[PDB]
């Protein structure tokens, strides 16, 4: 219904290629790797459970990491330094109520200072050039979902649980754009929840084929069956609430038939 | 990181910090400049300055204003902005006994809603839009600026920050406590300042909350079920509101044509799903023979 949602999603189709982190930036980082990101990502979910904040804001906040380190080498040691600035401003630009910077010192159980954590909220919107109004797979997913008739809330929940476990892998996630991730999850989600699959006005909509959206889900479709053996779990543990209807609890689809 | 701009007055406050008109002694450019005292203990940039510099480098269009540089200190924070001859504000108070020809009141409204749709096809609410944050050059344009209280919206929306809008520009979906709100509060807050430049003074000058619902619902009658379906089921709508009948448009704005009555009720429908999208409005045939006029300065 809403005004604009067709010239927005256009142009968030333009902006998802500009504010695209570089694909093997973790080749070159010397000190991290990307099971410390996927630890730093685990804790980040956790903390947006535990203040109340909008999925928006996490995937924010790792898009705002990915890009910083896309372009800056980091100590193990300041990575959380470098999180913790990057969930400061991604709740700054997207919540009504963002927690104020002593939260934010505090659930570093004290390893930063709020001067460390307001300096680095400096130097990451100096690297960002403050560019923080980024794409995210949770805006393509919350677009898509205006599809899908008479709306499934259980599929709407899989396909968030699914968008989000993208973020906590690098390898092979900083692949895919976020609207391409969003319609590897969204046709997974449907298809696993109802049998249905990805909608022909999704298809006219966004250009995306089931054909051009298979490698995508190929790797999401083992994501999401491996997802017990994953050594991070805060995401599977987020999704078993009711207010997610507990999706993170049915089983995946042993195949797809592509 | 300012010893190159020269102060040249204290033009007021805006949504946040003070705004100076300065110079830069290298070039000549005149600017004008927000400036932000942030301390350190405190809470870093704050939201506002985030938001405005964020979304101002996403909106590059002739009627929004530039952005030019951002000298981020560790005890300040300066925006640097083109300067343009003034506010609609002091324009307005500059002509308030003759009156802003229509011509002009045409073509800044065509403008301000081909700045407005600009925004808005690139999910920016601005929520703050009044003569004071309005900006106008000697050739005839009109811009958009003080981003201050803007945000990226989503698809569909969720709840947002409900304290936004200026009063007297505020619509009554915000009034009367919608969860929602969207677009259409900029739309609304642009019908009230076209009436405004027409008739010479603000459109629903309200004090207060209470005092605003009532000044718009004798102007445009309460509105009921046949014209907002849920008015009458929102939070802060009360069954004892006063009945007042709608008023005739020739007579809340006189110097308007027919074309022009149209649009200024497409703009304040009170349902947001009926009122006007800056969009449509631009395709409204009072704007058929719009032209560009220059101010009288
Ligand atoms: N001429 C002018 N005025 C401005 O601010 C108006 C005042 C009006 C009252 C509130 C503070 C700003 C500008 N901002 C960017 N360019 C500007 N040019």
């Amino acid at each position: 219904v809403p005004d604009y949602h067709e010239d927005i999603h256009t142009y968030l189709r333009e902006m998802e290629v500009k504010c695209k982190p570089k694909v093997g930036y973790m080749k070159k980082q010397p000190d991290i790797t990307n099971s410390m990101r996927a630890i730093l990502v685990d804790w980040l979910v956790e903390v947006g459970e535990e203040y109340k904040l909008q999925n928006e804001t996490l995937h924010l906040a790792v898009n705002y990491i990915d890009r910083f380190l896309s372009s800056m080498s980091v100590l193990r040691g300041k990575l959380q330094l470098v999180g913790t600035a990057a969930m400061l401003l991604a709740s700054k630009f997207e919540e009504i109520y963002p927690p104020e910077v002593a939260e934010f010192v505090y659930i570093t159980d004290d390893t930063y200072t709020k001067k460390q954590v307001l300096r680095m909220e400096h130097l990451v919107l100096k690297v960002l050039t403050f560019d923080l109004a980024a794409p995210t797979v949770n805006q393509f997913l919350t677009q898509y979902f205006l599809h899908q008739q008479p709306a499934n809330c259980k599929v709407e929940s899989l396909a968030m649980f699914l968008g989000e476990l993208s973020l906590i892998d690098a390898d092979p996630y900083l692949k895919y754009l976020p609207s391409v991730i969003a319609g590897a999850a969204f046709h997974l989600a449907l298809y696993t929840v109802t049998g249905q699959s990805w909608p022909e006005s999704l298809i006219r909509k966004t250009g995306y084929t089931l054909e051009s959206l298979k490698p995508c889900l190929m790797d999401l479709h083992q994501t999401y069956l491996k997802a017990p053996q994953h050594a991070q779990q805060s995401i599977r543990e987020k999704y078993k609430n009711s207010k997610y209807h507990g999706v993170s609890l049915l089983n995946p689809p042993e195949t797809l038939n592509l | 990181s300012m010893e190159n701009f020269q102060k040249v007055e204290k033009i007021g406050e805006g949504t946040y910090g003070v705004v100076y008109k300065a110079r830069n002694k290298l070039t000549g450019e005149v600017v004008a400049l927000k400036k932000i005292r942030l301390d350190t203990e405190t809470e870093g940039v704050p939201s506002t300055a985030i938001r405005e510099i964020s979304l101002l480098k996403e909106l590059n269009h002739p009627n929004i204003v530039k952005l030019l540089d951002v000298i981020h200190t560790e005890n300040k924070l300066y925006l640097v902005f083109e300067f343009l001859h003034q506010d609609l504000k002091k324009f307005m108070d500059a002509s308030a006994l003759t009156g802003i020809p229509l011509p002009l009141i045409k073509s800044y409204l065509f403008q301000l809603l081909q700045g407005l749709a600009f925004c808005h096809s690139h999910r920016v609410l601005h929520r703050d839009l009044k003569p004071q944050n309005l900006l106008i050059n000697t050739e005839g344009a009109i811009k958009l600026a003080d981003f201050g209280l803007a945000r990226a919206f989503g698809v569909p929306v969720r709840t947002y920050t409900h304290e936004v809008v200026t009063l007297w520009y505020r619509a009554p979906e915000i009034l009367l406590g919608c969860k929602y709100y969207s677009t259409a509060v900029d739309i609304w807050s642009l019908g009230c300042i076209f009436a405004e430049m027409v008739t010479r003074r603000a459109l629903f000058p309200g004090d207060s909350e209470i005092d605003q619902l009532f000044r718009i619902f004798r102007t445009l009658g309460t509105p009921d079920e046949v014209v907002w379906p849920g008015v009458t089921s929102m939070p802060d709508y009360k069954p004892s509101f006063p009945k007042w009948a709608r008023q005739d448009f020739s007579k809340v704005v006189p110097p308007l044509d027919e074309d022009g009555r149209s649009l200024l009720s497409q703009m304040l429908h009170y349902d947001p799903n009926k009122r006007i999208s800056a969009k449509a409005a631009l395709a409204h045939p009072f704007f058929q023979d719009v032209t560009k006029p220059v101010p009288h300065l």
